[PDB]
């Protein structure tokens, strides 16, 4: 379970040389944007209810054969296992965008998603767009300016997308 | 360099399994707070329950309470966890005996079994004495104690070997493990079938 | 357990004598090392396994008291 | 689900046993209660649009503020999920009457209630409204054994509510 | 765990509407008969070692095969497997009549049991005779009306015929 | 497990018949050569870190390409893992030796190592090596009678290169 | 999985994550010294067996005859056949674990699951006790000295397994 | 690999919250620290060779009696070898100011050092006065936080060895 | 209650070992982090009053159906007790400030608080908003860090009580 710090590390001793000074410079920029990471990964937390209500409001007004009985979210037990995964994979997107980059989910969480949700009878599509859907109300929280200090995020706001589609392109 | 490159940790993620070497074990020692008590139970429940979920409705607040004062150790919480009943709903009510024991191993030591030597022996446990007496059987097993101790949260032994394990344990949970997501319920199917017992038919034999 | 006999919890109050730290430090600490006086509470069922195991630590009881009757 | 029969046969189960005299007392139990029960669920059954109607009514009377907009008792379609909850509660209400238990109700409701309660706001204190409107009109509705039962499923339900 | 009682809400919520009628009225004709099926069961438990002394006795009597050295029940331990096999077999068979459903029987014994015998070594067709000798001690005792007033049984006999006979066909 | 008197016992119970003169002197021929046995496998645990010191020697003296970076010994707790190895593999052969029988070397030892080396990316043939140099080391120890009556161990010899053979076309 | 002196050293000094100690050692040499006695016995044993699986069956028919009466589960000529196997067997097996130097083959081949067969079969054990009694007696003069003791003592932990 | 981020990580995953004021506020330090340490690392780098054949040499003035022809010490390719084991603990260590936390060296020499040396004998005082030797360069070559940082590390380095 | 250093210790403690880096930085962490809190402390010291009214005017109004007789927010016992308890919530909030960490807030309003919740009918989203009005007034009052980290306080105030 790798950052870019711990990574960059690694393959600089799968070479077996010294790190590279334009790689130090690339870790150095990455300690600049650090305070910008930090709060993007504050407001991802702070917004956690109200982002998984909202993407829960989507889903369920663009689907609702997931509700019907026998639905494969339907009884209360299953919805909240329906909506407790996508908040999961908000948790560690969230640990990712601390961590500077998309190893550890891949490393643990969606391991083995694949064949669980097969073994579930999960339709994958299903957990896709749910994933977009979480990915347009982040996205939404993160452009938001309330009390951070003004700045261009831009980089930080592609980046987390860039693990929002990852994760969901990994659930097919 | 190598022509071929190996990272620190690559046998870790080459095997479906790599932050459960990273990820420590937890103990509740003294006094503490709520949040992780919190932290510890939900590590304790993913741990137990072969990754189902555990619903919040389903935990007794008498036990958890219990532990919080500590008069009991952890390990008392864990034998009053297996005789709950959603324990047996999930594992000993959908699965074979055999797969039962396979996911007890795997569930309360961390390892899959030695020898079917070991499950035979442990069929006949559970034939002669009931449900609970094997779970007591484990719980009360030295090795369990010495290498997790009162007060340690059980984890994954496994993928690492054990003073004088049987290479077929390593083998074993391997292909029992299969990553995070996967779940022990009556769904899935895999929770079902004794993955093991095939490989075990080997073991008596040479 | 429910039967009679299985109630009657009996509280354990338990030293780690000199025998028992001797075994567990040639053993290996791969547990905290704990202070020597704690009780234990040992209900009548697996009153005998308790301290069975003690004394293959080493250890030896301070006193037994029976919380039911 | 959890029926008397099922825990029977999963705790004679549990300590590698056959059955005895008392489990099969309990089975004997279930049974002759089962008809009182039948008749509880065949009432609930020819009512339950008016159950449905009337519990939405009473949620009204107590709870009108719900219904003004921007609030989630305002919009027809929220007022059609109310009434597809409530039915839906009442449908496992009578699973509950025909087990002689809880063991259905707990599986599909009380199984992560609090949860979906917590995620899209849906205070427990409306559905122990619907569900003591319905404790109240099945006053009139039922009498005796029957009345007595389903009462007892309903307001085990409430209290898992509170 | 499933019993026909507990299937049939099931398919009511597969379908998501309430019990029916005439579904609910077999119900209630089969509480009143439950009495009938508690009765059968006390004397499939009361004559349980009864039947499976007589099963066993009449098994080794036809197969000589496992009593010989390298026979499948040669060692006091297994043919002490065997023994607590049958048992298991008719006691799972009994909570699958207590159910009216052999999904507890499924789950319990069927779902993993054939390819266990297989890594064994255990021949499947010595279990179901096994089990054909059970349902015949079975039926002796049953069939007998002592110590109990007398009536129709035989869709109980017939219920439990039938479980011996998936049983039967599950194994082999 | 079953050592070589256990297999004799287990091989007369398939053939269920009592033991012949013959089995009884090849046993005794055994038990008197059980002396020379355990003055073997003194040899082996006396110099057992030295052997398996000096044979990591040549193995990595033998082969470069893995102490150096990116190799599956490189990261220095590989270290650990690798002379771990070498030590329990002697070891297990050592339980074989004592007991005359291989047995237990399939078991304890290489029923599914294959598998793991190749899922961890270990090229066993690597390992192959390592063992054969495991006994040219050992040998040197065997035939030293220092402080012990010389003799002619040259079926205990025999006996263990073919273990080393039997654990080389095993991890191979 | 039998357990014997070398088998159990081996089980013991893996479960330590050890070698072998001078205990273990020594044991084996004892072991190896004690095994030819045993062969002594076992080989002496297997000459007579004849004898006394025939004197067996009529001592245990002498201490309860009623069991030979008609009507009971031991009268009939199967039933004859049957004890005389089960006797032969019970000797086959003390002969191995005479053979091995330790009960564990006696252990896993009857001392497991023995009992149920026993309530099973409402065999009670006072009929093999008898047997191994008059197995003991008659070995009394068979052999001598260390193998004597030897198969008494694997005789009489068969007994305590069957008592 | 092993690193304030990283254990962070874990604690919060395995752990099951979202984070709070405590971690994030670990995270600031490092992230700023990160400019020292990381231009620390630098200077290590720029200046490496010096540091790992002026240890070898250390080493010997301190060790001569482990040079001479017959002894271990003796040997071409052991020198040479000696030169890149020292190479990679200065690697090591650059890594360690780099990631800002002390994982690097658990995770690779850490990580059984002990019994690899009392299989191959290696005395870890020789490696200890190498690192005394490599402290009092960077005494000189570095300066204010970054030197106390990198002597930090290097003394833990020096307990690992100890 | 727990600090920065609590942890720290407790976890040093736990594996038995002398502290190294990380914990260490933690300390300065929060040495560093002081002062912004100690302005915070200040602030809050000064305003209380004022930020409690406000909170009892705020609560009654956007939830409008609460103030009227016959309900919870009716009775003068009623905001007396609702002034107290946002004069106790801020005070817990100064001392998670004063401690830059969650350990007094924690340990004194969060424990065992939703069965609280729903065990006096006592509405969290009263207290939800309660802090969102002092949201508001800390979002003028202070500036800079301190805002910062006492708006992060009384966030983790909301989420527990979310
Ligand atoms: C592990 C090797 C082995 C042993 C040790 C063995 C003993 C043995 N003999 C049996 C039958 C029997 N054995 C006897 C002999 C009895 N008659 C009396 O005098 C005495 C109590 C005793 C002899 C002295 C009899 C009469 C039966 C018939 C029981 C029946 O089938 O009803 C049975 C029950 C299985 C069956 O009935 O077919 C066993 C286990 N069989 C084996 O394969
Ligand atoms: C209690 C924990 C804590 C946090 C979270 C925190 C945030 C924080 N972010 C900062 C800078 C910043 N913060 C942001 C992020 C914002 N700007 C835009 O991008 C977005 C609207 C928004 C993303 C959420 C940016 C961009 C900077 C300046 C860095 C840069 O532009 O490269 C600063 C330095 C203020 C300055 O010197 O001007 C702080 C203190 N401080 C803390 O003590
Ligand atoms: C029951 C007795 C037993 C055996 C037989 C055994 C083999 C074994 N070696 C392993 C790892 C390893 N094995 C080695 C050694 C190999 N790699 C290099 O190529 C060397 C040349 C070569 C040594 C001959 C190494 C370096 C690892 C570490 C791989 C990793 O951690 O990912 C593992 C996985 C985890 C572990 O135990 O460390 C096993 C099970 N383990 C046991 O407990
Ligand atoms: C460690 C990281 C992690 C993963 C990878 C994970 C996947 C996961 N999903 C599960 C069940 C589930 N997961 C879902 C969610 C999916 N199914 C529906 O189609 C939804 C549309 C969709 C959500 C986007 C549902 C509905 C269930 C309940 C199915 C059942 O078991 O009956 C379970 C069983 C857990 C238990 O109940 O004990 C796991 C482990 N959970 C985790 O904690
Ligand atoms: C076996 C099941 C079980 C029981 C029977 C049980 C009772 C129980 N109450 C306790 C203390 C306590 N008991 C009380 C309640 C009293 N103090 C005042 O508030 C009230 C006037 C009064 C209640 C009417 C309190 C407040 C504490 C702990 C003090 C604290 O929280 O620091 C303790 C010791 C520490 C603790 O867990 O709180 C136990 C074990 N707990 C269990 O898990
Ligand atoms: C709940 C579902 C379930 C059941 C009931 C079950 C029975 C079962 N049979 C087993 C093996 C066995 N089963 C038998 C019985 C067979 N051999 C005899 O000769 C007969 C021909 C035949 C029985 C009619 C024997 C002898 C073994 C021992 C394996 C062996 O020695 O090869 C074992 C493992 C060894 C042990 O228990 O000690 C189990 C658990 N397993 C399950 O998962
Ligand atoms: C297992 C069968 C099952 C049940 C029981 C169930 C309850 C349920 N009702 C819901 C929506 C709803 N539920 C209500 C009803 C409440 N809100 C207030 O206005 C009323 C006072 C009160 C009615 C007494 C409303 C208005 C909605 C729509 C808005 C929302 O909560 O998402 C939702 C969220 C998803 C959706 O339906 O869009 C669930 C899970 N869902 C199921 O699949
Ligand atoms: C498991 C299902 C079950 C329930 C729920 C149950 C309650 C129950 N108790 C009864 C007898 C009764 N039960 C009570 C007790 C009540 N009345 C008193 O005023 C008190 C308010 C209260 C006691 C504190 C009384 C007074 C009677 C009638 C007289 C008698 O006891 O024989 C009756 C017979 C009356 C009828 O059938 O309508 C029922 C149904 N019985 C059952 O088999
Ligand atoms: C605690 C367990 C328990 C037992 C043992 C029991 C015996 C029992 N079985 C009954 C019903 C009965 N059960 C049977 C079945 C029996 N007769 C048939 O010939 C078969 C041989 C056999 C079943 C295989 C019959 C014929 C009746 C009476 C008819 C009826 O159900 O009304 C009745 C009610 C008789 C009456 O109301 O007048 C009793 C007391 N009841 C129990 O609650
Ligand atoms: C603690 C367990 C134990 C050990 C280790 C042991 C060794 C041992 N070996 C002996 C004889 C012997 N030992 C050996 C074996 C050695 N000579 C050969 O040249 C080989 C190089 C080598 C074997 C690999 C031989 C050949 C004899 C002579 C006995 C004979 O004539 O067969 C003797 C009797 C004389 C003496 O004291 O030396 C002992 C005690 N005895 C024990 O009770
Ligand atoms: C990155 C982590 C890492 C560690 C910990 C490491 C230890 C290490 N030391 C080795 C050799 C060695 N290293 C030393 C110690 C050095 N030479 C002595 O002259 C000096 C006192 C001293 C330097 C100051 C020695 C004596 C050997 C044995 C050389 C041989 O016998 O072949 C070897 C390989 C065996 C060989 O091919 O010679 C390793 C793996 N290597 C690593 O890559």
């Amino acid at each position: 379970m790798n950052d870019v710090f711990t990574r960059a590390i690694a393959q600089a001793d799968l070479k077996g040389s010294f790190l590279l000074e334009s790689d130090l410079d690339k870790l150095a920029s990455f300690a600049k944007e650090g305070v910008k990471r930090l709060d993007a990964v504050a407001a991802l937390t702070n917004n956690a209810p109200a982002i998984i209500s909202d993407a829960a409001h989507k889903l369920f007004a663009e689907q609702q054969e997931l509700i019907q009985p026998g639905g494969n979210a339907y009884p209360h037990r299953r919805m909240a296992a329906c909506l407790r995964d996508m908040e999961i994979i908000l948790r560690y997107v969230s640990y990712a965008l601390l961590a500077g980059d998309a190893s550890v989910l891949d490393d643990r969480c969606l391991n083995g998603l694949r064949e669980t949700y097969n073994a579930l009878g999960t339709p994958t599509q299903s957990v896709a767009r749910a994933v977009q859907l979480m990915k347009d109300a982040a996205m939404v929280h993160l452009k938001s300016t309330a009390n951070v200090t003004v700045g261009d995020c831009s980089s930080l706001y592609s980046e987390a997308a860039t693990y929002f589609d990852k994760a969901a392109a990994s659930i097919a | 360099p190598s022509p071929l490159e190996q990272t620190n940790t690559y046998g870790q993620e080459r095997v479906q399994a790599n932050a459960v070497l990273e990820t420590p074990q937890v103990t509740l020692r003294a006094p503490f707070t709520e949040e992780q008590f919190q932290g510890a139970l939900y590590a304790i429940y993913k741990q137990v329950f072969g990754n189902t979920y555990v619903m919040e409705s389903e935990r007794p607040a008498t036990a958890e309470s219990q532990l919080r004062d500590g008069r009991i150790t952890v390990r008392g919480f864990i034998r009053l966890l297996a005789k709950s009943d959603t324990y047996k709903a999930r594992f000993f009510n959908p699965a074979t005996q055999t797969r039962f024991i396979e996911l007890n191993h795997k569930l309360l030591l961390g390892r899959a079994p030695y020898d079917q030597a070991e499950i035979s022996r442990h069929v006949a446990l559970y034939t002669s004495q009931g449900y609970e007496a094997e779970i007591d059987s484990y719980l009360d097993s030295e090795e369990y104690q010495e290498c997790f101790g009162e007060d340690t949260v059980p984890f994954f032994r496994g993928f690492t070997s054990q003073p004088g394990q049987s290479t077929e344990a390593f083998n074993r949970m391997v292909t029992l493990y299969d990553g995070y997501a996967t779940s022990d319920s009556e769904w899935d199917r895999g929770g079902q079938s004794a993955r093991l017992t095939d490989s075990l038919a080997r073991s008596t034999m040479d | 357990a429910i039967t009679t006999q299985g109630k009657r919890i009996y509280k354990i109050t338990v030293s780690e004598a000199g025998a028992y730290a001797t075994n567990k430090h040639r053993t290996g600490y791969r547990a905290p090392i704990r202070q020597s006086n704690y009780t234990l509470t040992v209900p009548y069922d697996r009153f005998l396994p308790e301290m069975i195991r003690l004394h293959q630590s080493g250890a030896k009881i301070v006193n037994v008291t029976s919380v039911i009757s | 689900s959890r029926t008397v029969i099922t825990e029977v046969i999963a705790t004679a189960d549990s300590q590698g046993r056959f059955l005895n005299s008392t489990e099969l007392q309990a089975a004997f139990g279930r049974f002759e209660r089962a008809v009182p029960a039948i008749e509880a669920a065949r009432a609930l059954t020819k009512n339950q649009d008016a159950l449905v109607k009337g519990a939405v009514q009473a949620v009204f009377k107590k709870f009108p503020y719900v219904t003004q907009p921007g609030e989630k008792g305002y919009g027809d379609s929220n007022q059609a999920k109310c009434a597809r909850d409530i039915g839906y509660y009442l449908r496992f209400i009578t699973y509950s009457l025909v087990a002689s238990g809880t063991g259905p109700l707990d599986d599909y409701v009380i199984a992560g209630l609090r949860e979906v309660n917590r995620a899209f706001n849906l205070n427990p204190l409306w559905y122990i409204e619907a569900l003591n409107y319905i404790k109240g009109e099945t006053g009139k509705l039922l009498s005796g054994q029957s009345k007595t039962e389903a009462l007892l499923y309903i307001d085990h339900a409430i209290n898992a509510l509170s």
